């Protein structure tokens, strides 16, 4: 029967105190007892984490901005495990109400292009400082703030530029959140998707993560051309990982005579 | 107004392009796709030339049966083809660059009747002279073309059309003698 | 030697081979609504096994209560 | 410029203009046969072809009074005896196997 | 007369110079007998006759039942082999 | 820049060239029917004629962007159900007729039954009741347009 | 210049009008023939239907071919419109061979059918789309040849010519049978369900389907039935009119094309009519049907024609 | 239903061992020369040769099976199978039940002594 490959027990506490006990064996129908928020599992890199995360029964708190993107989302989890309500960025009051009972909340809010709403600055530093001040403001356990490669805090780009103002400023209020720095992505040097996200989900829940920035790179380096040739920090060895590599993934007379033809 | 003159000479060009997208084309219904392209700029000829019964007829019998019957055919059949690479093609080039010369000046060679054999070709270009065309009041009743064939079909050459009988009889028995395996 | 294609022709699945026009064999497949009401009745009184026989052949329903009721 | 060019100029324009409001707007992304299906075409051409044939005499009948009236009989019969020969030869028809020939059961 | 002697010169360089198929050999002979109709056709017009033009619809006919008759003569030549070739027959 | 000029509030959005194909797609509606056990029949006694509903244009005889769970979805079909959802354009949706096909009914214990199409499709409204009556269905229908409508996709 | 470019416009404008109210018009009688209300209106909103699917149809997916058979089967069921006359001599374009184009379009209408199949290709869909390919021209035979037989009283390729010589009397009541089998014919050309197996870019098929429907339609008009023939209104005019003015060409054109209009729409609806009341044929019966039993009966009219106008004088005189 | 399906055969019950033995031997000739089918036919990730190990692996399973009869429905269930698979019967997600071990890794913490069984009290 299906077993909690998540966890490493059955009983487990969290840093807040509260107890938390596995329920039966792994399995849709069963519950871990964990609360998740992850913002952005409309996207494609939460679409897998809240797909590996409510296979097992975390009560995942999904918040949408709208309400198309998110209906794949209902079929991942049982009855009652993911859990959908409607947010904005800009309404403190909803950031507020979504926070409130979650054990472990993430954020992929990124967003590579500015908008007639937001710019560079407004998704990735500022979007960042107003939700986890509401981290720090409900003293929620294990935040993970997942930012981009290249996030330097001084760049000429300014999404790399403002990657890394969110970092600094995630670090600042919070002292306990973890950030963790990902490769390009390939979902079907560049890393698979899924170990992303089997990446995050070990990061999720274990001790010993906390207040540590993760480099998430895949196992060998590549160039554009030969890429395209292709197709024509605590890395994976901390939490027991092996990425797949990228090329495996990449493709992811006398009878005539005998047959009859006018019949 | 002399935008309207070129007429001729443009389907002329058009033809030739035609045909070279004929003889070089990938799939095989590609090049049928351009064959009835080249009846129609025939028929567009046909009554640019004062012909306008025969267009008709052309697009009746010629983008009508046989046409919709190469299609038929290329449909319901497989048959492989090769593309028209370089590596097979070039060897016939000095043989094609003699070819068109010599065909196309004996193909305009008679039409003259000196004997010099440069003055017969060139009565073939030396034609830039204009009919005049008169009015003669003799013609009462409007006997166009195809009244003038069937009464040629049916009086005249009577025999033509009953022997033209027998050859569409040909044409129903043959297949019938070929494709059906009786019994 | 003849060669006839196959083809995949309420629920149900149905093998064809064809010789161009003519059925040389036909092998319907079934089993796409086969849902345990054989099984099932074993579990449940005669009171409540009733209404698994509406559910099967629905068209014409009382006669297939009928039959279990007689 | 009469009234007949414009019209044959301007529906390609309005098959066009149907078709890139289309490609505006859309989502994008050997079996043996009988002898039948190719006998119907192959021989419908020698059946189109005597019609147009008989298209000369049907504007021209005045004319050829009392004699081409006959060569148009004899044409036609001349055409009738193909015509019932494929009749008489079952051409057109597809045949298939499910009689079980009716033989009676013969015993020892 | 330009346009049917380079309809046929071309449609017959078209027959000679295929190795690819069997039907370019069977289109190309059909607008060969288009070039031959298109300078006769002219020749009927210049000249004020229908005499062109009755071997004109005379030869219509004869290349119809020259396509009918051809085309059984493929499919007998189909039914006893599987594909027809690339090389030719 | 430096730094923002952004509203620490704004309204909920329940709290607050393209139109006329989605003015199209309100007012002609083809749901590909997957009617595969009883309630297909009650499906078509929509297309019967006292319940037609000819009038606002569903007609349920037969690629459009919805599709109609009706009766109990096997063991065996779970994957035929999901391959006929792929292959649907992309702003789809799609509702559940039946007690069968929404958390498996009738068969809830049965070995050979997925427990609702839950477990396959996401589903937008469910048309609960065994065999729910035409009434029943054709009010699940005005509701799902309703829900089409506040989209404005 | 704009003296004719005015008049192509009001007679697309027309036709393009015409096509596309048939599209409500079958599913309002057929709803009725069924006692379903069908659809829920008719009106200048009533085209908001029609409108409404025909933009929803372009909303689906599809999966250089394919671009050109939609486009030429349009235009090949769009250029046949000039050369029906709608009234005495008012032609879009006037030639005197208009039966000999109005049968080489005919003749063009096949391709799409081919072009079709080759679209997403199978084996059984191929050996489809060719079933309904020689349906098409098995059919397309008895239309041609029954065109000879009525105009063999006419002996000229001019419409105007055909219906002024109608004049004295409809072509449709001596040739009788003629009518009945020209109408099945002419759902024939059509896929219309009596005749219907091989059916049981779209917009294109679906538009110029009801534009072969009504075009054949017209072709029925003209030469069986009288074309803008109803009586001879020769003495209501002397007690309406005083003289020739633009009220009176007003009138008379808008009484031709009502006679004109009664026949088509009349005709239009028997369509639907046989489309209702019928079920589908087997192949073999519809290929049984054209040819072993219904073109010998058109042999053997062809061959009573002539001889009935060989025993009289009566030849017609171009 | 006169006529059997393609790849049947009479289900017939073998009185020796060595007759079963050489069934089963042309049985494993047939779903190894079969084996290329399979990739294309379910579309599968991965490569034939771990197609022919797994059946190689399946009937490992039983080869010290002692009593006739048992090995008789065992042959009698592979040929059930081998014709479900060689057509288009069964799907690709039936298919890839016979490979639940290769497509992915479900996580950390697979228990191997009594302390990790005892953790999450025997899984
Ligand atoms: C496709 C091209 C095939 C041409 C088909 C010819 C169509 C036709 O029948 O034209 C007839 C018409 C005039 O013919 P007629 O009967 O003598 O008119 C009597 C006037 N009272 O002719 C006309 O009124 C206009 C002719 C229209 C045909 C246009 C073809 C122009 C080709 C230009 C080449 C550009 C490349
Ligand atoms: C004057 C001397 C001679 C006297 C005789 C009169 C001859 C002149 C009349 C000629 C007109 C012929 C009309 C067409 C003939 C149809 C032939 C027919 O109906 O039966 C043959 C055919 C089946 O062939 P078979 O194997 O023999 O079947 C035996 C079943 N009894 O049947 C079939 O395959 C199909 C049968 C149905 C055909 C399609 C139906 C189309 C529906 C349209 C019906 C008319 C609708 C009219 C609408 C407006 C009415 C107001
Ligand atoms: N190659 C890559 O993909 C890389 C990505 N990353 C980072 O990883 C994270 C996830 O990766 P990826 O899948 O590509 O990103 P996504 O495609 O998932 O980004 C979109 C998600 O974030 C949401 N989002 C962006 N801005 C806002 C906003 N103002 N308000 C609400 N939601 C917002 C989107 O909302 P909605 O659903 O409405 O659109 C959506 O949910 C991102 O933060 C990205 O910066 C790291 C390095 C490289
Ligand atoms: S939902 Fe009810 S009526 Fe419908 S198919 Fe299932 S059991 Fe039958």
């Amino acid at each position: 029967m299906n077993s909690f490959e998540n966890l490493a027990q059955d009983v487990n506490i969290t840093r807040s105190g509260k107890t938390l006990i596995a329920k039966g064996t792994g399995g849709r129908s069963s519950r871990t007892g964990y609360t998740a928020t992850v913002f952005g599992a409309n996207g494609f890199l939460g679409s897998y984490l809240t797909a590996k995360l409510a296979k097992h029964g975390t009560t995942v708190v999904v918040p949408y901005r709208e309400e198309m993107a998110k209906r794949h989302l209902k079929v991942t989890g049982d009855l009652g495990v993911v859990n959908f309500l409607e947010m904005d960025l800009r309404n403190l009051e909803s950031i507020d109400e979504a926070v409130r009972h979650s054990d472990i909340v993430v954020n992929l809010i990124g967003r590579e292009y500015e908008t007639k709403n937001f710019n560079y600055y407004d998704v990735h530093v500022e979007g960042a400082r107003r939700i986890a001040e509401a981290v720090k403001k409900h003293n929620i356990a294990r935040y993970i703030h997942v930012s981009a490669f290249n996030a330097e805090i001084d760049s000429p780009s300014e999404f790399n530029h403002t990657k890394g103002l969110g970092e600094q400023v995630t670090k600042d209020i919070v002292p306990w959140a973890t950030i963790v720095r990902p490769a390009p992505m390939f979902g079907r040097n560049p890393v698979h998707v899924i170990d992303v996200a089997a990446a995050l989900e070990r990061i999720c829940f274990d001790d010993s993560t906390v207040a540590q920035t993760f480099e998430l790179y895949g196992p060998q380096k590549f160039t554009q051309k030969q890429i395209i040739d292709m197709v024509s920090a605590k890395t994976f060895n901390d939490l027991d990982l092996t990425p797949m590599e990228l090329p495996d993934l990449m493709f992811k007379e006398n009878k005539e005579k005998t047959f009859v033809h006018i019949l | 107004m002399y935008l309207t003159y070129y007429f001729i000479e443009i389907t002329i060009f058009l033809a030739i392009l035609c045909t070279i997208f004929i003889i070089s084309a990938k799939n095989p219904m590609v090049s049928i796709l351009y064959m009835i392209a080249l009846f129609v700029i025939a028929a567009m000829y046909l009554y640019l030339i004062g012909l306008g019964i025969f267009s008709l007829l052309y697009i009746m019998i010629y983008i009508g049966a046989i046409a919709v019957l190469f299609l038929f055919i290329i449909t319901l059949l497989d048959i492989n083809s090769t593309e028209l690479s370089v590596k097979s093609n070039i060897r016939d080039l000095p043989l094609v660059l003699i070819s068109l010369i010599v065909l196309t000046i004996s193909g305009l060679m008679i039409y003259s009747n000196d004997s010099i054999l440069i003055n017969k070709l060139l009565e073939a270009f030396g034609n830039d002279y204009n009919t005049i065309i008169t009015q003669d009041w003799f013609n009462i009743e409007n006997t166009t073309l195809l009244t003038t064939i069937g009464n040629v079909l049916l009086t005249n050459n009577a025999f033509i059309l009953l022997v033209l009988a027998i050859v569409l009889l040909l044409g129903i028995i043959g297949p019938i003698s070929i494709t059906m395996k009786h019994k | 030697r003849i060669r006839a294609f196959t083809i995949n022709f309420g629920v149900l699945r149905l093998i064809l081979e064809l010789s161009g026009e003519e059925i040389i064999r036909s092998d319907p497949h079934v089993g796409l609504l086969h849902r345990g009401t054989e099984k099932l009745i074993e579990y449940k009184t005669y009171m409540q096994a009733l209404p698994y026989f509406d559910r099967l052949d629905y068209v014409s329903m009382m006669t297939n209560e009928q039959v279990f009721s007689l | 410029m009469n009234t007949f060019i414009i019209f044959i100029i301007l529906i390609p324009i309005v098959g066009f203009a149907l078709l890139a409001v289309n490609i505006l707007l859309a989502v994008y992304k050997r079996l043996a046969f009988n002898a039948a299906f190719i006998l119907v075409a192959i021989l419908f051409l020698p059946f189109d072809l005597e019609i147009s044939t008989l298209l000369p005499y049907v504007m021209s009948i005045y004319l050829v009074s009392n004699y081409g009236f006959t060569i148009v009989l004899l044409f036609l019969l001349i055409l009738i005896i193909g015509f019932v020969y494929e009749i008489n030869t079952n051409a057109l028809k597809i045949n298939k196997h499910n009689k079980p020939n009716t033989d009676s059961l013969i015993y020892k | 007369m330009f346009i049917g002697t380079i309809i046929l010169v071309l449609s017959f360089l078209g027959f000679v110079f295929n190795r690819r198929n069997i039907i370019l050999a069977f289109i190309c002979l059909e607008t060969m007998l288009l070039g031959i109709n298109l300078i006769l056709l002219r020749n009927s017009v210049l000249f004020d006759d229908i005499s062109g033009s009755l071997f004109a619809i005379v030869i219509i006919i004869l290349a119809g039942v020259e396509s009918a008759i051809g085309l059984s003569l493929l499919v007998s030549y189909y039914r006893l082999r599987g594909v027809i070739n690339s090389y030719g027959i | 820049v430096s730094s923002s000029s952004m509203p620490t509030d704004f309204p909920l959005p329940s709290q607050q060239l393209d139109a006329v194909a989605n003015w199209a797609r309100q007012g002609s509606f083809w749901p590909v029917t997957f009617g595969l056990a009883c309630c297909a029949v009650e499906m078509m006694h929509v297309s019967a004629p006292r319940y037609d509903q000819d009038r606002l244009g569903i007609i349920f005889r037969a690629q459009s962007d919805i599709m109609i769970v009706a009766g109990t979805l096997t063991n065996k079909m779970a994957p035929v159900l999901r391959q006929v959802y792929d292959q649907m354009p992309e702003p789809r949706w799609v509702i559940s007729m039946g007690s069968c096909a929404n958390g498996g009914g009738y068969y809830h214990f049965s070995y050979s039954v997925v427990r609702g199409c839950d477990r396959i499709v996401p589903v937008d409204v469910y048309v609960p009741g065994c065999p729910p009556t035409s009434e029943a269905l054709m009010y699940g229908v005005f509701q799902l347009q309703r829900k089409m409508r506040n989209t404005k996709i | 210049m704009i003296i004719n470019i005015v008049e192509i416009l009001i007679f697309l404008v027309c036709v393009l009008f015409s096509v596309a109210y048939l599209t409500v018009a079958e599913r309002k009688t057929l709803a009725y023939m069924q006692r379903r209300l069908g659809p829920n209106f008719v009106g200048y909103y009533g085209l908001l239907q029609a409108f409404a699917d025909a933009v929803k149809l372009l909303l689906k997916e599809i999966v250089i071919i394919l671009v050109i058979s939609p486009l030429i089967t349009l235009i090949t069921a769009l250029i046949g419109w000039v050369v029906i006359p709608l009234g005495p001599g008012i032609t879009l374009g006037e030639l005197n061979l208009g039966i000999l184009f109005s049968l080489a379009i005919g003749s063009l209408g096949v391709f799409g059918s081919l072009l079709s199949g080759w679209s997403s290709n199978s084996k059984y869909s191929l050996l489809g789309s060719i079933r309904s390919t020689a349906q098409l021209i098995s059919y397309e035979l008895i239309l041609t040849s029954i065109f000879i037989i009525i105009i063999m009283f006419v002996s000229s390729l001019n419409i105007t010519t055909i219906i002024e010589t109608q004049r004295v009397v409809w072509y449709c009541i001596p040739l009788l049978p003629l009518l009945l089998i020209f109408f099945i014919a002419s759902v024939a050309e059509t896929a219309r369900p009596p005749f219907d197996l091989t059916e049981s870019p779209f917009v294109f098929f679906f538009l110029a389907e009801y534009s072969n429907i009504i075009l054949i339609s017209a072709f029925n008009g003209y030469l069986l039935l009288g074309g803008y023939l109803s009586f001879n209104y020769s003495y209501l005019f002397n007690i309406l009119f005083n003289d020739y003015s633009y009220v009176s060409f007003l009138f008379e054109g808008l009484i031709n094309s009502s006679a004109y209009a009664i026949k088509l729409v009349f005709l239009m609806f028997s369509f639907i009519w046989v489309r209702a009341a019928f079920p589908r044929f087997t192949y073999d019966n519809l290929i049984n049907f054209c040819w072993i039993i219904l073109l010998p009966l058109l042999f053997g009219i062809f061959l009573i024609i002539p001889s009935t106008l060989y025993i009289f004088d009566s030849f017609p005189t171009l | 239903a006169i006529i059997a399906t393609a790849f049947a055969e009479t289900v017939k019950f073998s009185g020796s061992k060595q007759e079963l033995q050489k069934r089963t031997l042309a049985l494993y000739r047939q779903f190894l020369r079969g084996a290329p089918t399979f990739a294309d036919l379910y579309e599968v990730q991965f490569s034939i040769p771990t197609i022919r190990t797994k059946i190689r692996q399946e009937f490992e399973r039983h080869r010290f099976v002692d009593d006739l009869s048992i090995q008789n429905v065992l042959y009698a269930k592979g040929h059930m199978e081998y014709q479900e698979c060689i057509n288009f019967w069964k799907q690709q997600a039936q298919f890839l039940k016979y490979f639940p071990e290769e497509d992915d890794i479900q996580g950390r913490h697979q228990p191997s002594n009594f302390v990790d069984k005892f953790l999450k009290n025997r899984a």
